[PDB]
């Protein structure tokens, strides 16, 4: 898995590869790793598929209840719910989650909840087995307040590298753009990203 | 075991081989691995046999009750959600691996479920020890917009790959076709390419061959 | 292993049980009675893990004695043995199983037949002309396969038993300090105290 | 819910009415000899055509050396006899001695008492 | 579950009162078998008599009961009784002695009399059974949880009337066929109805065939009641 | 260690023309030591036969349990349980102990009293149903039995012939198993009658 | 409130069970009639507003593919009893024997649910009587009444609620043991007309049968030992067809 | 006797037990809350029963989390019971969702809890009315909650013995200042309104307690009004009484 | 017999009957109509006290993304019912993987009401609940539940003290039009029809602050602000 969320000028973008493996067999080559927990709050999952799905479902349930009663939840609130589940169940969970969201007061925000259940607010985040190979690349090319077009390019290049070096990553690059304008789903095929 | 699911233009088909094994021994040469969750939602299982049948009957039973309670046809997403939540609760201990397919008022659906409670969606899937042989056929011949006929052929062919090349699969092909307009059609022993040849000899014994010590009538009645 | 033998002749069931109690390197006692009377016509011998053995025997005894008083009646040997089996079958899947093997000998007054049951700690029950628990069986079953007759008197049975005990004194590696022999017939339960010389 | 409570005069009405039920029961008597005790009871005359073989008799063995009889609600008596028999077996099991008659009485009496404040 | 100033149990007394309005059930014990006969309360042409079981229930292969009172209450108790029988069979590998079964059911009834503040069961039973200890046996239990053994007995309506009639004509050395006759005559004489017809009866025997050794329960099918009602001469 | 191997034993059942057969060995052992030569492993509840192999304590228990459950069934339903229904009851009863199972291999044989259809089935220790129409095999000599039956079997055998086949299958499979044999019993089951035969066999 | 609310009165009466039976008497008439090859259960849809849509409220319910029910008395009490009857069919029977319960046994379970509301602490009895009609392999067709006390009885034909005494009379005259299903449906429509005030058509009347297997209602083909439900609710138009040839 | 148990509806659909609970409130000391342009003000009357009561010491206004004030009239313990619950309810929220509880969220929490005590006959309704509020993500809010569990938002609120005077004075402010009211004005006015409403109970002396939660005057935290600000507000109420 | 939900000798449940009486204590009327592809609920909004914040006075609730609920009854019991419904709708989605239908939520809330009807220790809630949505299977939908645990589907309906006025008004419209919904394509027109027929039936004119409006369309249920309503009042004042 290679997953990332990047904040930019108008919001935030989530990207991921589409490969799921058991050992060296590719169980699914077109997985959707980008998961909606609310209209404009999404997460990328890594670790145990079972764990992360079950967690994602519970958060989605909590935030639907939240909306019924209290209105629109902040991205921080979403991250808090994820943390709670991951922390309190750290013994039986192998889950690493990146939470990304758009919100009118707060613009684009990114939180990462790595394996211990800790929370970290960041301008951008990378995770999954494929991420190790792009720490240098990402640290070098990321700037704050990038345009949409620039941001789409940064994720595309980053994940093509991660895909190139990690056998656990591959397939297509999916992205979700989160802005005041709405929700935009992107996809990029190998023949585009391999030749960068 | 080889099980496949293949989506087509107006529905979804599932197929399976018919071999049951206790280690290297073939126990049943023709069991049915295609099970009904509801009339238009079927599934095939691989892994612990008792588990897949049980998790199928439990959830089938709850789905009936849900349908009666809500006055609506069962949805495949409900079969999925229930199965995945149940399997998850047991942390892998219920060794059920399932391809679940069906038609409901929202359209047609194909899913895979793994024993720890994770799910996948797709247009074509396979599970079982015959998994890779069948997937090799699927990856070769699947296209978007298959007709009913093409999809049956494709799925049938994928099960054959498993039958011929996987020691874990054999005997016959069962198919079930779930088209959006219609009733679901279960096609038991749709293909039978593994007929036992006539034996060279007959082993029926001359009567009296067995030595008997003691004999008596058994009372059944009361 | 403690020695636990039973043989049913024509009109009685004979039980013999080793007298030794050994912990580690020392023989603590050479006169142990590995038996409890359950009812006037039913006797139970036992062998297995140290504390469990007596604890189980007395528990069963308490329960059968309770039944006798509640019903002013004596349960058949078949019923007592079914009851015992069930208790063992329960315990095998419990947190701490009873590790006890038992022989049950009884005289059924309603049928006028003697009866011998062998039940291991798993709740495996079988009814037999003769039986043993532990290593004893490895010698004694073949002896009795050879020497046993269904029509034997109580005294023939004791001679046959004498032969079993002689064999075990010869071939078995542990000193089990002889047996206590008990006969169960129509007149109840009696102890043969003359087995040191017959 | 409390059913047995104190009255203004200091009586526990439900216990007092329990005594009334005894008063209504068939008569039982016991006298002790110099080397024995005899227990005698009367048989009711509401309906007859009884099978005496099988009808629960009024004197009960609690153990091989101790008997119990009663007057009052027949059904109520069965509960006491059962607990008494169980306690007798349990006493043999833990003290390796059958109960004394005083011990057994103190036991039944305590069960009776317990039902007046629960 | 409380005492009256006379030392009586209100709710139990009132339950007994309820029972005296229920159809009469009669049990007679002969030397070679037992009879159970009962009158069905309130009938209609449209009632399905063939597939009906409101007063006579099989507890086990060797034990049956006749019911007087609330049918729904009785079904609760019958079911616990059927279970108790199988626990006993599983524990001891023997069919449960009749008294043991009766004593358990009575104890459950007694319980509702002493704790919980739930109403008692509005039910009285006649138990018909055989075992190898006491042979044929008849018992009775009522909402108090008291139980007694009898050579002949009745429950429900007109017990007093039926009790006197049975006392009159019962004789120890009776045979079952004679006891069948006795039970039907007694119901016939105590009915609050015009006449005693087959469609107002339940009937059952427990017989130990002489050319056998084991015991058979016969629950009379309506047709056979009609026949036996003619044989004994009540057409 | 392996509970399925401690005591020993085999059961086999076959179908024929308007009949079924079920057979078992008589051995009860404790590893190498043979303890009883009278341990039968076939039971019946009305007209439904059940053979059980495996840990002998569990064999006994499950017999007692299915007597219990079928007795109640008969009282409530006012008819004897049929083979198809019983198969289901065995299955769900086993699966109820999923994570602490009984160490047994049950085999069910009978004729449906309404349809007259011959019926057999088998289960694994947790209730998975093997529904095959020809033969079902179980126990420490299951491989041997599978071999014998696959070779010896033909459909639509007459009761008198089905008897020879099943007996031969059992005897020869037993003789290649150290933990089976010591005597054998065979049931020939028809709508109207059931015959029981004790076979003569090697006492080693 | 952990004590019984249904107690015995000095006369031996169980007050709340009587009072519940009174509630049933006030309810809209329903009936059931048993033929040789079927059973019909029927009732009136007494709608509470002409602004209400009467099909969104069924008084006739499937309990199992071969068992249906109808009631008289308090509707909401019926609704929950149906939910619990459906569940108990599964938890106490189908999950055990892999088939649906015979009619008598399911009725027996529903009766038990009602009986308990008659004895448990802090509850009132159910205010309904149900008629339950079904088929099963070994008992054939059957019809049962169940009362708030938990009693049940088998009927060849019966009626409950408002006009029950007159309707029981009209049935007692008209019933015989040679009735085909179509005839029983006829008799059911007639009997129901006497007790129905307003409009009498396929929109105000509710009929279901327990008849032949309906393979078109199964939902799938392929398995031939499975033939379809015997419970069928007649449509508005099927009802009207039988009224014009009245 | 339709008024022996709580969960009992009267034939007209009323709950007499709740109606009687209100009498306990009316019987209580007077308290008020005023919603200003960017905050809320709470004020209450403390009856000086005796010289022996220590001044400034029997605090009545209670804080919940850091941003909410609660004041009540009726049975004091009942109000404490309710604030304890409010505190658990606010912590549980913060624990899961990380943000401090919004005032309407908190309102309904108290609301649902109070209503629960009118569903069962083994319980009595609360014998208080509570005035509460604070600042959250989107403004100031003021609430009043009655023994039935009824609550609504307010521009101004009053309860207890002096309720009617206070409401009349409150109504005036709403008319004279449609634009808004500065947090310091609202404090001064609160001291006035409590002073005016005191006359309905003039036979005993009283001590005044004020607290506030303003975005600009307290950073959106609840703080007690103390020293200089309290004295200046008192002097205002004194001067404006004549 | 009059204090708890046990039967009276006439077979009645008095506490249930008294709970229906509570439903009118607020003296508010409400009505609901189905459009071609929407559903509209209107309720009167009365703000007697000048000290109240008008914005927090509401008897319309957003239960889920798709379901709205109007309540006729005192607010505390109303909010108790709203919370449960919200929770029940969230749970359904989680367990069964689709949005809870209007009718199913209704059946569920009715089932809970039945329980209060049967168990001695719970009092019924003094409220009538009207549920609206555009169901994905059934189209625009109105389902109403009461303290008896009764519920049904409606073509249109009305609730409150002056319930009958409005009912007969609509009853007459549907006698005329012969169909079972308002034959209009935009929800703005269906909201107008609804306000119009409330005016005729109740014989009152409404300002923007006297009304409260909820609209359910495919995949959203929402409520109108004062200003959305004002735009609706102006529009009606050009045929009328
Ligand atoms: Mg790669
Ligand atoms: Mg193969
Ligand atoms: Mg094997
Ligand atoms: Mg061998
Ligand atoms: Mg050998
Ligand atoms: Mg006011
Ligand atoms: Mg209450
Ligand atoms: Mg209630």
């Amino acid at each position: 898995t290679s997953i990332m969320a990047v904040t930019f000028k108008d919001g935030v973008i989530l990207g991921a590869d589409s490969r799921t493996t058991t050992g060296a067999y590719i169980a699914n080559r077109v997985t959707d790793k980008l998961t909606r927990v609310h209209d404009k709050i999404w997460c990328c999952r890594s670790g145990s598929a079972a764990d992360t799905q079950a967690i994602a479902d519970i958060v989605q349930y909590h935030l639907e209840l939240y909306t019924s009663q209290y209105g629109t939840p902040s991205t921080e609130t979403a991250a808090s719910v994820f943390k709670e589940l991951c922390y309190e169940n750290k013994d039986n969970l192998t889950a690493g989650i990146i939470v990304a969201g758009y919100d009118d007061k707060n613009k684009g925000e990114v939180y990462t909840i790595p394996l211990g259940g800790s929370v970290h607010k960041l301008p951008y985040a990378i995770a999954g087995s494929g991420s190790t190979f792009i720490y240098g690349y990402c640290d070098k090319n990321f700037r704050e307040n990038m345009s949409k077009e620039e941001t789409v390019d940064f994720i595309k290049h980053s994940l093509s590298q991660a895909i190139k070096w990690d056998g656990s990553s591959g397939g297509v690059i999916r992205m979700v753009v989160l802005t005041a304008a709405g929700v935009e789903r992107l996809i990029f095929y190998p023949d585009e990203y391999e030749q960068l | 075991t080889t099980i496949v699911g293949v989506k087509f233009n107006n529905g979804v088909v599932i197929a399976a081989d018919t071999r049951s094994t206790q280690g290297p021994i073939v126990a049943d040469k023709n069991c049915a691995k295609l099970h009904r969750i509801s009339p238009k939602i079927w599934c095939a299982g691989a892994g612990t046999a008792a588990d897949t049948e049980a998790v199928t009957q439990l959830i089938g039973s709850n789905i009936e009750l849900h349908s009666l309670y809500t006055s609506r046809e069962p949805r495949v997403v409900s079969a999925l959600q229930m199965l995945k939540q149940h399997l998850f609760k047991y942390q892998g201990h219920i060794g059920a691996y399932l391809i679940v397919a069906g038609v409901d008022p929202t359209g047609s659906h194909l899913f895979s479920i793994h024993a720890h409670g994770s799910t996948d969606v797709g247009y074509y899937l396979s599970l079982g020890s015959g998994s890779l042989a069948a997937m090799a056929v699927l990856e070769s011949h699947w296209k978007q917009d298959l007709t009913k006929e093409e999809a049956i052929k494709l799925a049938s062919d994928a099960i054959q790959a498993g039958i011929w090349n996987d020691l874990g699969s054999g005997s016959n092909v069962d198919v079930c076709v779930m088209e959006i307009g219609k009733d679901a059609e279960y096609l038991r022993n749709y293909l039978t390419p593994n007929v036992r040849e006539e034996k060279q000899k007959s082993y029926k014994f001359p009567r009296g061959t067995t030595a008997v010590l003691k004999e008596s009538i058994v009372n059944i009645c009361d | 292993m403690d020695i636990i033998l039973g043989i049913r002749v024509q009109d009685s069931v004979i039980l013999a049980s080793s007298k030794a109690v050994t912990r580690g390197i020392s023989v603590l006692k050479d006169s142990d009675d590995k038996t409890r009377q359950l009812s006037p016509h039913t006797l139970m011998s036992f062998a297995g893990e140290a504390g469990d053995t007596v604890q189980f025997a007395e528990y069963i005894q308490a329960n059968i004695q309770l039944y006798s008083i509640r019903e002013d009646y004596e349960l058949s040997p078949q019923a007592v043995s079914s009851f015992v089996r069930q208790e063992l079958a329960k315990s095998i899947r419990s947190r701490r199983p009873y590790q006890v093997n038992v022989l049950i000998g009884g005289y059924d007054k309603k049928k006028n037949k003697p009866e011998l049951y062998q039940i291991d700690y798993l709740g495996t029950k079988v009814e037999l002309p003769y039986g043993a628990h532990g290593y004893s069986g490895f010698y004694t079953f073949s002896l009795l396969d050879h020497h046993y007759r269904p029509d034997m008197t109580t005294e023939e049975g004791l001679d046959l038993l004498k032969l079993c005990v002689q064999e075990l004194e010869k071939r078995m590696p542990m000193d089990f300090k002889g047996v206590i022999v008990k006969i169960v017939d129509k007149d109840g339960i009696r102890q043969v105290d003359d087995f040191q010389a017959q | 819910r409390a059913l047995s409570i104190f009255s203004p005069d200091g009586h526990i009405f439900q216990v007092e009415y329990a005594l009334e039920a005894v008063k209504r029961g068939t008569c039982a008597v016991g006298v002790k000899g110099k080397n024995c005790v005899v227990l005698g009871c009367e048989r009711r005359s509401t309906l007859k055509l009884q099978d005496t073989r099988i009808t629960p008799s009024k004197v009960s063995k609690i153990d091989s050396h101790v008997v119990l009889s009663f007057s009052g609600l027949n059904a109520d008596s069965r509960i006491l006899i059962e607990k008494a028999r169980v306690e007798a077996q349990s006493h043999r099991l833990t003290l390796e001695d059958p109960v004394t008659v005083e011990y057994l009485t103190r036991y039944v009496a305590g069960v009776q008492q317990r039902y007046t404040q629960s | 579950t409380i005492f009256s100033p006379e030392g009586r149990l209100y709710q139990v007394e009132y339950a007994l009162e309820s029972i005296s309005h229920a159809g009469t059930a009669i049990g007679i014990m002969a030397s070679d078998g037992i009879v159970l006969a009962a009158e069905r309360k309130v009938t209609s042409t449209l009632l399905e008599q063939d597939t009906s079981t409101e007063k006579l229930y099989k507890l086990n292969d060797k034990i049956a009961v006749a019911v007087a009172g609330l049918t729904a209450d009785a079904e609760i108790l019958i079911n616990t009784a059927r279970i108790h029988a199988q626990n006993y069979l599983k524990t001891y590998n023997e069919d449960i002695p009749v008294e043991i079964l009766v004593r358990r059911l009575s104890d459950i009834k007694q319980g509702y009399t002493q704790h919980g503040g739930l109403r008692p069961f509005g039910v009285s039973f006649i138990y018909a059974g055989y075992d190898d200890r006491y042979g044929y046996q008849l018992y009775t239990s009522n909402p108090s949880g008291n139980y007694t053994g009898w050579k002949a007995i009745s429950v429900g309506a007109n017990t007093s009337a039926a009790q006197t009639l049975l006392q009159m004509d019962y004789k120890d050395d009776m045979k079952v066929d004679d006891a069948i006759e006795l039970a039907l005559k007694t119901l016939s004489k105590t009915t609050d109805s015009s006449a005693l017809t087959y469609d107002r009866l339940e009937f059952a025997t427990i017989r130990k065939g002489a050319n056998d050794g084991e015991v058979y329960q016969k629950i009379f099918k309506p047709q056979e009641i009609k026949d036996i009602l003619v044989k004994t001469g009540i057409t | 260690s392996d509970p399925s191997s401690i005591n020993g034993g085999i059961v086999v059942a076959m179908t024929g023309k308007d009949c079924v057969a079920i057979a078992c060995d008589l051995r009860l052992g404790s590893q190498s030591l043979g303890v009883s030569n009278k341990f039968e492993k076939i039971f019946h509840y009305g007209h439904v036969f059940l053979g059980i192999t495996g840990l002998a304590t569990d064999v006994t228990t499950l017999n007692e349990m299915f007597r219990y459950k079928t007795n109640l069934y008969k009282l409530k339903e006012e008819r004897a349980i049929e083979p198809e229904t019983f198969t289901q009851l065995v299955s769900s009863s086993l699966y109820e102990r999923r994570f602490g199972p009984y160490f047994v291999g049950p085999v069910v044989a009978g004729i449906n009293s309404k349809s007259g259809k011959p019926f057999i089935a088998g289960f694994d220790l947790i209730g998975c149903i093997d529904e095959a129409k020809d033969f079902i095999v179980s126990g420490t000599a299951s491989d041997q039995l599978f071999g014998m039956c696959e070779s010896l079997y033909e459909p639509n055998l007459e009761p008198e012939d089905l008897f020879e086949t099943i007996s031969q299958a059992l005897l020869n499979a037993a003789d290649r198993d150290a933990l089976s044999g010591w005597g054998a019993v065979v049931y020939i089951i028809k709508k109207d009658e059931v015959v029981k035969r004790y076979l003569k066999m090697r006492q080693d | 409130y952990s004590f019984s609310l249904t107690t015995f009165s000095p006369s031996g009466k169980l007050g709340q069970i009587d009072y519940a039976l009174t509630a049933v008497k006030q309810g809209v008439t329903s009936l059931g009639i048993k033929a040789t090859n079927g059973v019909v259960i029927a009732t009136e849809k007494k709608s509470s507003s002409p602004l209400a849509m009467s099909e969104t409220l069924s008084k006739v319910s499937l309990l199992t593919p071969d068992i249906g029910a109808v009631y008289s008395g308090m509707g909401p009490d019926y609704r929950v009893l149906v939910d619990k009857s459906r569940k108990v069919a599964h938890t106490s029977y189908k999950r055990i024997y892999g088939e649906y319960p015979p009619t008598k046994l399911l009725v027996s379970e529903v009766a038990k649910i009602m009986q308990e509301a008659t004895q448990s602490g802090g509850v009132r009895p159910f205010g309904v009587s149900l008629l339950i009609a079904g088929h099963d392999e070994f008992n054939g067709f059957s019809l049962y009444q169940v009362d708030p006390s938990g009693s049940y009885f088998p009927w060849k034909a019966t009626a409950i609620g408002k006009g029950s005494v007159a309707a029981k009379t009209f049935l007692e005259k008209r019933w015989n043991d040679e009735l085909e299903l179509e005839d029983a449906i006829h008799i059911a429509l007639l009997t129901l007309k006497e007790s129905v005030e307003g409009e009498f058509n396929g929109d105000t009347i509710e009929l279901a049968i327990i008849g032949d297997e309906n393979p078109d209602l199964l939902g799938y083909t392929g398995i031939p030992t499975d033939k379809g439900p015997r419970f069928r609710k007649l449509t508005s138009q099927e009802i009207n067809d039988r009224l014009e040839a009245l | 006797g339709y008024d022996l148990s709580n969960s009992v509806f009267s034939p007209d659909g009323r709950n007499f037990q709740v109606e009687y609970a209100v009498k306990a409130v009316e019987n209580g000391t007077t308290s008020i809350g005023i919603k200003c342009n960017d905050g809320v003000v709470f004020a209450v009357e403390k009856l000086i029963t005796s010289k022996l009561l220590v001044p400034q010491k029997n605090v009545k206004i209670q804080v919940v989390d850091r941003h909410i004030g609660c004041v009540y009239s009726g049975l004091i313990p009942d109000g404490r019971h309710l604030v304890n619950r409010g505190r658990e309810e606010a912590a549980s929220f913060k624990k899961l969702y990380k943000t401090p509880i919004p005032i309407p969220a908190f309102a309904d929490r108290l609301g649902q809890y109070v209503q629960a005590h009118t569903l069962y006959n083994s319980v009595r309704p609360f014998g208080v009315s509570t005035i509460f509020g604070g600042v959250d993500k989107n403004g100031a809010h003021l609430y009043m909650l009655e023994p039935s569990g009824s609550y609504w938002g307010y521009k101004g609120a009053a309860t207890g013995k002096g309720r009617q005077s206070a409401k009349a004075e409150l109504e005036k402010l709403v008319d004279h200042h449609p634009e808004g009211l500065s947090a310091r004005e609202a404090v001064k006015q609160a001291a006035k309104i409590i002073y005016l409403a005191h006359e309905d109970n003039k036979e005993k002396d009283f001590e005044l307690e004020i607290s506030w939660c303003s975005l600009s005057e307290t950073n959106g935290l609840h703080k007690f009004v103390k020293g200089d600000l309290l004295q200046e507000a008192i002097d205002f109420a004194q001067k404006e009484i004549n | 017999d009059r204090h708890i939900t046990i039967f009276s000798p006439e077979g009645r449940l008095y506490q249930v009957e008294y709970a229906f009486k509570a439903t009118n204590q607020t003296n508010i009327n409400s009505l609901a109509v189905r459009g071609k592809d929407c559903t509209v609920v209107i309720s009167q909004k009365k703000v007697p006290d000048k000290l109240l914040d008008p914005t927090t006075v509401s008897y319309i609730f957003c239960i889920s993304r798709t379901i709205g609920m109007v309540v006729n009854g005192p607010i505390p019991d109303a909010r108790n019912a709203a919370l449960r419904a919200k929770a029940e709708a969230a749970e359904f989605r989680y367990k069964y993987g689709y949005d809870m239908p209007c009718d199913v939520l209704a059946k569920r809330m009715a089932n809970l009401s039945q329980i209060y009807t049967q168990r001695a220790y719970m009092r019924p809630l003094g409220v009538i609940l009207t549920f609206v949505s555009v169901d994905e299977e059934l189209g625009p939908s109105i389902y109403k539940t009461d303290p008896a645990g009764y519920y049904v589907g409606y073509k249109a309906t009305a609730t409150g003290p002056k319930q009958q006025e409005i009912t007969t008004n609509l009853e007459n419209h549907f006698k005329k039009s012969k169909i079972d919904h308002i034959n209009e394509e935009s929800w703005e027109k269906v909201v107008e029809f609804a306000i119009t027929h409330m005016i005729d039936a109740l014989g009152t004119e409404f300002s923007k602050n006297d009304l409260e409006v909820g609209v359910a369309t495919k995949d959203k249920f929402f409520t109108l602000s004062a200003e959305n309503i004002e735009e609706r009042l102006v529009a009606i004042a050009e045929q009328d």
